[PDB]
């Protein structure tokens, strides 16, 4: 315990820099799993027990790191006000066909769901707190495709699906400091644990946010003229 | 203990999805650990003999998001790039992702080429040794595959697990 308060106020000594603060935060991590697993207290547990763990002192730390840490850059700051404006113009006139998904009842009711838990990112300092938001938003996207290939006799488009799902749910959702929020968790979720179905859902997230930022009249299936109209329609308010 | 992120790689309709869905289904049988999701699995395969968790990133073919694929094959252990026997211009685009992860990606990653859909034999119009030189020259295997009737499924993703590091 002791380790971790002077950890953290020395390290808040440091002058900030983010490649080297979450270089530094991260082997701190990385070090304390190993401690966990070689201490009394965790002697033949499982590796729920273990992880569960690793996440309080991630969030007991990065909760005290937070405003030092979070989108504490002009660059960053401008990336996330860019890409602010640019979904709340999208989003006005952005369409499910655009993308090639179905509008029905079933799938609209999932994806106004993941939206939803997307959205709630801003309520959480914690990686893991903020990750869980996008994992929830993803979880919703993959039932609906699941029972989708229950309920039908085609195949299952799989990513084909899932990925264009995504990039309406974010456009929708437009969930405010996107850009530094996928920064952070990338940094400072403890990197053994961005793996797996984890990091499958978070790289889509990213993905999602680098396609949306490019978005032109062809990446969204209308020609140039409609688009102007529409941008234009979208900036009027 | 051997986790192996794996990328499915593959132009509109090579089948991508499909071949992922025959492997871990036949798979089912085996009682690994396993996860089904509907863009991601996770499949242990039992090859001789340690324990290989293969972590598997299905993507969207449109050309449209060919651009994000960086963002999908970084860190990669393997790679399948999956096109269709029956439609030249598959192979072509595979051939085209070939060079983009031979120019880009992880220098230890396997890659395995997929001359899926070997069932439709009438209509098949690129050859196993057109496919297999094209395999030799540039450093990878290639193996005909069907997710249909599961003709060399199990054998592509056991000879990745080999080739690992
Ligand atoms: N005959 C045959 N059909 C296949 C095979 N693999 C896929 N298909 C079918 O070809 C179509 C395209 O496959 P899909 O997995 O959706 O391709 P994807 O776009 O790469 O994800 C689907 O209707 C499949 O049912 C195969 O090995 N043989
Ligand atoms: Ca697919």
């Amino acid at each position: 315990v002791k380790s971790i308060k002077s950890f953290i106020v020395s390290f808040s000594n440091n002058a900030p820099d983010p490649e080297k603060d979450c270089a530094m935060v991260q082997e701190f991590f990385s070090k304390m799993e190993a401690a966990f697993r070689a201490h009394p207290l965790w002697s033949g547990c499982s590796e729920e027990e273990l992880d569960s763990a690793g996440d309080g002192l991630e969030k007991y730390v990065m909760t005290k790191l937070f405003t030092r840490v979070f989108a504490s850059n002009t660059e960053e700051v401008i990336a996330d006000e860019k890409l602010f404006q640019k979904m709340s113009l999208v989003q006005q006139f952005i369409s499910p066909e655009n993308l090639d998904i179905q509008p029905t009842f079933q799938n609209e009711s999932s994806w106004l769901l993941a939206q939803k838990e997307l959205q709630k990112i801003n309520m959480y300092k914690a990686p893991r707190d903020k990750l869980v938001c996008i994992l929830n938003c993803c979880k919703v996207i993959n039932n609906l495709l699941l029972n989708a290939s229950i309920a039908s006799n085609e195949n299952a488009p799989g990513a084909d699906e899932f990925l264009p799902v995504l990039i309406y749910v974010t456009i929708k959702a437009n969930p405010p400091q996107l850009h530094s929020n996928l920064l952070y968790i990338q940094r400072y979720r403890r990197e053994s644990k961005l793996v797996g179905e984890a990091a499958y859902f978070f790289t889509n997230i990213l993905s999602a946010e680098s396609f949306i930022s490019n978005i032109d009249a062809k990446s969204i299936s209308l020609d140039e003229a409609e688009f102007e109209k529409n941008m234009e329609s979208a900036r009027a308010r | 203990s051997i986790n192996a992120k794996l990328v499915l790689l593959g132009d509109v309709g090579a089948g991508k999805s499909s071949l992922v869905l025959r492997f871990v289904k036949d798979q089912f049988v085996e009682f690994q650990e396993s996860t089904i999701g509907a863009a991601f699995f996770s499949q242990t395969l039992a090859v001789n003999d340690a324990t290989v968790k293969f972590e598997i990133w299905d993507t969207a073919g449109q050309e449209r998001y060919h651009s994000l694929a960086p963002m999908y094959y970084r860190g990669a252990a393997a790679a399948i790039i999956v096109f269709d026997v029956t439609n030249q211009a598959s192979f072509e685009r595979a051939k085209k992702w070939v060079q983009e992860l031979q120019a880009q990606g992880n220098p230890n990653m396997v890659m395995a080429l997929a001359g899926n859909k070997s069932d439709l034999l009438d209509a098949r119009k690129v050859t196993a040794e057109d496919a297999q030189t094209y395999a030799q020259e540039n450093g990878l295997f290639f193996m005909e595959t069907s997710a249909k009737t599961a003709t060399n499924v199990k054998e592509i993703f056991y000879e990745i697990a080999r080739r690992l590091p």
